[PDB]
């Protein structure tokens, strides 16, 4: 039992990974130049957004399989 | 400081052939990339987003896949040259570049797309040898409509038929077809004039009777 909670823990860990990587296009424009051009910038925030609402997706599926095996941990115990 | 020149605000091209449409900016010494970000579009449709040394293709517009592209060598010239290949009416009209590298500014670009008769095709057969009649044929894509006017070597007028179709390779173009039918000997010389409006262009093609 105490791996597959040890699967998805670091499973979910990944994917806040993934979220942090999604906004870093951006930061890395940011650090390299100094005026952003508005259609450049009015596209990227769309792709940063098009990921970070999947991935908020993917996470809410994941952080839901941990209570159901916590659950299923307490009616075993 | 920064600005951004065009070196022409017009670009008049002819239909089906490549263009390069440039756009010019400051640079010192060797360039710097990392800071350097250069953007094309025209009708608000993404061409070219050239950011950290690579163009970022998942933004650029579909109908331009594999037909836009940015020459990165020029780029350390302070030129920023969009190159667009086969182009068709449909890339005619306003253009706009916009270049960040230190500060920033944009440029518009206008381009108008001829349609012209400059490819003529002509055909020769032999009606009935025993009389000499021939069939002389020559057609044309272009736009807009346009007239033949068939003159011999004497530039004297002869009479022919003008069919005027669309185009199936593409979308608007004009086909226009003439043909002659006019009795007629070895190593006589005619021709077959391609006259349109909007503006005023002549393009003439030469047919020499050859032998047997």
């Amino acid at each position: 039992h105490m791996s597959t909670l040890k699967e998805v823990q670091d499973n979910i860990t990944l994917h806040e990974q993934r979220l942090v990587t999604c906004r870093k296009p951006l930061k890395e424009i940011e650090r390299a130049v100094e005026f952003v051009p508005v259609p450049v910038l009015k596209n990227i925030l769309q792709r940063e957004r098009a990921c970070v609402s999947a991935l908020e997706t993917k996470l809410g599926e994941l952080k839901r399989e941990l209570a159901d095996l916590i659950a299923a941990q307490k009616l075993a115990g | 400081a920064f600005t951004v020149t065009v070196p022409k605000d017009l670009y008049v091209v002819e239909y089906g052939s490549n263009m390069t449409i440039e756009c010019k900016f400051p640079v010192e010494k060797q360039l710097d990339l990392a800071a350097l970000i250069v953007y094309w579009e025209m009708e608000d449709k993404n061409i070219i987003q050239f950011v950290h040394g690579e163009e970022d293709l998942k933004v650029q517009h579909s109908s331009y896949r594999q037909r836009a592209r940015l020459l990165k060598d020029q780029l350390s010239l302070g030129n920023a040259a969009l190159q667009i290949t086969d182009v068709k009416l449909q890339d005619a009209g306003v253009y706009r570049c916009m270049i960040s590298y230190g500060g920033a500014d944009y440029k518009r670009i206008t381009v108008k797309v001829n349609a012209p008769y400059n490819k003529i095709n002509q055909r020769i057969l032999v009606v009935d040898p025993v009389t000499s009649e021939h069939e002389l044929t020559c057609q044309a894509e272009g736009y807009p409509k346009a007239e033949v006017i068939w003159t011999s070597s004497d530039h004297q007028v002869l009479s022919g038929k003008t069919t005027t179709t669309n185009s199936k390779r593409e979308e608007k173009l004009f086909n226009v077809t003439s043909t002659l039918r006019i009795n007629t000997t070895t190593n006589e010389i005619f021709y077959c004039t391609f006259r349109r409006l909007d503006p005023e262009e002549n393009h003439t093609a030469e047919l020499v009777i050859p032998e047997l």
